[PDB]
């Protein structure tokens, strides 16, 4: 736990890769700034680009939470930056010109759901501060956000392939984790993990709840989350779980926002 | 392999306790790079230095998370880039904001023969989590820019010849051995402090065109210019691209 | 009639159509491109292509009016615009915003060879009503900009050779003549489907300075070098402004 | 049918008429169903200083009360000086609609700096982003009534003078938020057979037809022409109403719905 | 006269003393009259950490229950260590104006996400145009103290240091807005006859004139020297107050119009 | 060579800050210029058109009477000096759309304040000459005193002029220069052209001047800018003759030492 006048000795001499000065400022106070704010990611393509079926219920759904909760809604892209991925991956182009592409589509669907949302009070927020989110959240309990990281051109690469690992699984992870809130979910059009893509695989068996190394040991690290999310969770200070729920069927979120378990709960441990 | 953006372009990341120092290192350093704009098209990224330490001192002390604190710090290598643009605004030279950087440029580089943006990445609220401190900092904002450019270099501008096997600075300076060459991935495998971010290494390990990377000391007037030319008078980083 | 502001000016609108064919295609464009940067000064605006029509199916599911369903559509030709200048940005060319387009094109012009835009027009909210498609689209745009600049022409680039009679790859195909010149007035008489917007012929109508603009196969290398030269390979549509 | 239309949208040219017709019948998703947009009249309002504008403000802040309210501003005699000396220098209407922006701006900055004691916002930005929470919680935004178009401002077929200007840019945001009603804030009761200001023989027409208004001469007069047109294409607004914002308690009761100016319908 | 100011506007130029007197007979509108502007000094307070900001923090939202808020941030050491680099190299006032900001809104930042749970934005942009909504919702915002003179500040008579800084912004948004008063708050009671800090028997001073001050030698001491001439010609804050952050409860009263640090009165 | 500067103990001026662009010439284009249309514009750009290869130009232009309009409304309004100081401003913003669009065929475009402060460099490298609004970016924080905004565009322009450590501000008027009285007031009959004063000697004065009186306060703290000439833009050829030095208007002397 050390001192502040130790911390501070440090941050002045040493180099910010110095494990002394890595371990004092591990010690430092944990501020939540959001602590009752819950993030959800509603799915690019398993849900938005599903249209009115999958959107409208779920409109229904976040109008009601809001008067219990309060909402961070972040959107995924979907299959408009897969395609966009497509083309770009075939010219040769790199992540970090990837990366801008997919932030374009994600900021498509957060304008079309932040229009069914509008007449509800309930904005879209956006530029690099954010700061529509602390009045939008007292005042009307939601705001909607674009789910990808800002990274552009600095985005991470992948070990293999120029798809940009970081999207929007990790977008909306990494919000919850930095304003300290109490829960992130993950809207899809699946209950959670199965053993194998219930979509391809007829016998597919149900994962109620699992640890990340577990998910690594039985090959799903990238499967129902982005496989960065796994260890961004792992490292994460305030969000050591997350829950996965069918936003298809109606009252998952509500009761997943109410802190029930009705899809798959994946634990940092 | 990806296509290379920019493959006649240099980046020279210079480190913000070079700038701390003030006119001492920095008017040397302006005339080296004065002289430099006719020689390279460059593409000049400012570190952070001593005031990110104090930010993340108050922001530390307040309990601001990491994603908190790293904006603080790219503030801190913009207001140097700032300063070193103003210096080399009579020769064309601007500072430019990253938007600027992402997606304009080329046409600002058809214009003028440098022009000045911060190394550190705007991260901003998506830091990684794990450590308080910001991981991707300058170094590793300026080596993403130039490998996703495809850059013909980065050379990384240090207050030190390289790096050494500890703190020449440090409690252990007596211990300190200078490296002349190494490897990311032996730096990776080390424990114990250096004057590059840890994450550098980490984006070396997925870099896709940047073979090398130079740490020279650029309180040395023409160590930079010599590092452009691919002499050998600081650190070298190999980053594991292997070359044809 | 009013003074031209950018009279040496030539623009090129690529069809998002043709970004949609992948490498293909836009390898070989980007080639022809790259040659003809020394011979013009270009501003190549991007279409939106098959992306535009997967948010119009989401967006109209989902009831959105037009004045939704128009920025939607003019952010998918910004993404070619940022995919084609990435192509082209070792020759100096970058991706400008449209308050760049509009306020600032001079300047970059002087600055590079060509610049990249989006052709979609900045109507987001106020596109007008009616159809529950956007009407001001890609050669829309980009026809309103080629004619307030008094540019020296507009060349739209399409993955066919021109204007037919009826869609040459759409039911009635076996009917499709070839037209290798035609009135905007006389299309804008005409029903049935268009390789170009309808609004397009309303803007001609309304024109000062553009007397015809050429739609040619950006699948052939060489017909959008040859265009720009003026040599017929393609459907020349007249708009109906005259000699002065 | 939504899989027709799908396959529609990925088969055929957007200028296909089957593809238009399959479009049209798509559902219609009001964004902002109870809101009311209002202009404050540029040259009819606020050119004329406090003895317009403060009544104005006065009833504005107590109409929010049970309506909620986009009050867009008209540019005026500035934009009018500024269209005179780029058009002498023949500037095309690409380079004049910018200038008339910046004077409508100027006008919603004035009349918001005086609501903004009561929480009422100024808004702007390509996608006004600010509406929702505004509306929801104090019921009211400020917004520039010129169209965004700048450069690309389609141009009449006669002249360089902008001809969507803050009257159309009113409505049409109407239009796009499906707003239940569209309300021109002017400094006459209405429209007339001719300019009140210049004709004695001008007489009231309290509700009129676009079709009308065009066979009487009159489509160029209380309202920009193009907004005429604009109206009857519009899906969700398909009237409005003038009033004279110079006689206190119109825009109260225009804003209630009672006819108390002159109402003009698409069709 | 109405008519005689427009007669003048038109027909002299801006240094005309007719016309400067007419202007000056105009009526004068406060935008937020019952908003007060708070300076949280960035030496004083926020550059000390957790043991100062926190029981402001606290001071802060149980008093946005009772007063209007518009708090503006110094920015303290880190701006002081941007200045001695650009000063050594002979960088004009209008580049380190820029290198000043930077710091302040870094201090807004962080103080911002301490009340970000209570809905209380940092504002922020030429045009400040969150403050309105945020005001009368939350009652309270957090703005960057700096000036936005950036190059165009205007120099001291000597040196390069920007002679207006976080004082002189958060002075004159109080000014413009026509607050009910503005309050610094530091970290010592007030002003003394001399630095507290470095003073054996420095002497407290409850009350003083601008005149006062200056004929002792205090112009420059505990506010920004300039302060003291925006004050004088200030229409609307015509004095302000000085109060100690670190004793718990002196913002509270201050903002209820208690007298507990030192008053500077305009005249 | 007085007695004074031999003086190896005296007090020694300190440094002048460092110039940012010491090779730019800065003209400030007056709004009431602008206010005459095609008579005055088409010949002020065919001027300019032929001073590009010859100088490189930050054309700042001033707001005229749209400002006068803008002031007239907002007064009545009661509205305080910071907030007619960004509608102003705006007025010389549209002045500097207008004069740049003129020019753009010669690579000219306007540039807003957040370029003019921070990237005029490369724009001045890609191209001749860029124009801006002279009215500085004060808005909100415009000094208080009188309701008129003190900081306009000359005022603007010569803080530019002299943070960049240009190499001169030319000031271009709708007359021939400061006159005693006002030319077109109704004193005109007594006034008397003054081909040479100091700002010092202008700001102890009172009564109208063509420039701001904020302009004398911000040359007295001036660091580069020796001198500043009016010139009426309303004779082709005299701001080409003022750009090279010849005196074709009003000299106004900073009181900047020059040696
Ligand atoms: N193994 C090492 N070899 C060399 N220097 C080291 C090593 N470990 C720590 N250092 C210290 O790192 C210092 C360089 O500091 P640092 O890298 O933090 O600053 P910078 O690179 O200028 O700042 P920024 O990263 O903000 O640009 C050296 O002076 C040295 O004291
Ligand atoms: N009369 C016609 N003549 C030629 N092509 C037609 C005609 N009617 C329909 N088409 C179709 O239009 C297609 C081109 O589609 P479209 O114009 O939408 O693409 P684009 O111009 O590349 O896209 P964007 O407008 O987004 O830039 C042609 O391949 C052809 O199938
Ligand atoms: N002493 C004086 N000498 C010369 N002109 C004067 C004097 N006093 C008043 N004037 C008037 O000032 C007029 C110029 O007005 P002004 O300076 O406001 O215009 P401008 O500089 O073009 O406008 P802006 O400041 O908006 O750019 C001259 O035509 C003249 O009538
Ligand atoms: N083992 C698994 N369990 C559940 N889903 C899986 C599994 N393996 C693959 N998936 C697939 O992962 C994808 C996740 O859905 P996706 O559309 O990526 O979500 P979002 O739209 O939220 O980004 C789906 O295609 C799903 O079928
Ligand atoms: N036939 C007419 N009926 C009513 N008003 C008319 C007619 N023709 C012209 N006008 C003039 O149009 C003016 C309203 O238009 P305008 O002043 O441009 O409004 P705004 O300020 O809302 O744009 C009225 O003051 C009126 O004098
Ligand atoms: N006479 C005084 N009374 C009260 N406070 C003072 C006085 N003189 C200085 N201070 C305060 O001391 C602080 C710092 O003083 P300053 O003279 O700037 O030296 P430094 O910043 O190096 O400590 C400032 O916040 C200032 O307001
Ligand atoms: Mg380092
Ligand atoms: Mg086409
Ligand atoms: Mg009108
Ligand atoms: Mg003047
Ligand atoms: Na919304």
């Amino acid at each position: 736990a050390n001192s502040t006048a130790e911390l501070e000795e440090l941050l002045m001499q040493r180099s910010l890769t110095d494990p002394q000065l890595q371990a004092a400022a591990a010690a430092a106070a944990d501020f939540r700034i959001l602590p009752d704010a819950t993030v959800i990611k509603i799915g690019g393509q398993s849900v938005i680009d599903r249209g009115r079926a999958a959107v409208y219920p779920l409109v229904d759904e976040i109008v009601a939470a809001r008067k219990n909760h309060k909402l961070l809604i972040g959107t995924g892209a979907g299959t408009r930056a897969r395609h966009l991925y497509s083309i770009a991956a075939g010219l040769g182009l790199p992540a970090g010109v990837l990366a801008q592409l997919g932030s374009s589509v994600a900021d498509q669907n957060a304008a079309m759901l932040g229009q069914l949302l509008a007449k509800h009070g309930i904005p879209v927020v956006g530029g690099a501060g954010l700061s529509a989110v602390p009045l939008s959240l007292a005042e009307v309990n939601a705001v909607v956000f674009s789910g990808m990281p800002p990274y552009k051109l600095w985005m991470r690469p992948a070990a293999e392939g120029v798809i940009p690992p970081y999207r929007t699984d990790a977008g909306c992870f990494l919000l919850a984790e930095q304003f300290g809130c109490k829960q992130m979910i993950f809207v899809k059009d699946e209950d959670g993990l199965y053993t194998a893509n219930p979509k391809t695989s007829k016998d597919a068996t149900f994962i109620p709840r699992i640890s990340v190394d577990e998910m690594k040991a039985k090959g799903l690290h990238d499967s129902i989350l982005e496989f960065p999310v796994l260890d961004l969770l792992q490292s994460a200070q305030h969000v050591r779980e997350v829950q996965v729920v069918n936003g298809l069927v109606p009252g998952n979120l509500t009761r997943a926002l109410a802190g029930e378990h009705v899809g798959t709960i994946i634990t940092a441990s | 392999r990806p296509i290379r953006l920019l493959p006649w372009l240099q980046v020279v990341k210079i480190g913000g306790r070079v700038m701390d120092r003030g006119a001492d290192a920095i008017l040397p350093l302006v005339e080296e790079l004065r002289k430099l704009l006719p020689e390279h098209r460059l593409l000049i990224l400012t570190g952070a230095g001593v005031r990110a330490r104090h930010v993340f001192s108050v922001g530390l002390d307040l309990g601001l998370p990491v994603g908190s604190l790293a904006p603080l710090a790219a503030s801190e290598a913009g207001q140097n880039g700032h300063i070193l643009a103003a210096m080399l605004a009579s020769e064309g030279v601007s500072y430019v904001e990253h938007p600027t950087v992402a997606d304009q440029l080329a046409i600002h580089l058809s214009a003028t023969r440098a022009v000045v943006g911060s190394a550190f990445p705007p991260y901003h609220h998506h830091e990684f989590p794990g450590s308080r401190i910001p991981p991707h900092r300058a170094d590793t904002g300026a080596f993403l820019l130039a490998d996703a450019f495809g850059a013909a270099g980065l050379t990384i501008v240090e207050n030190v010849d390289g790096i050494y096997t500890a703190d020449p600075n440090g409690p252990d300076r007596g211990q300190a051995r200078f490296l002349p060459e190494t490897s990311a991935t032996d730096l990776a495998k080390s424990e114990g402090p250096l004057p590059v971010d840890r994450a550098l290494l980490d984006v070396m390990a997925t870099a896709r065109h940047i073979e090398r990377v130079q740490v020279v000391n650029g309180l040395v007037p023409g160590r930079l210019t010599a590092a452009l030319r691919g002499e050998h008078v600081g650190t070298l980083i190999r980053t594991g691209v292997r070359p044809a």
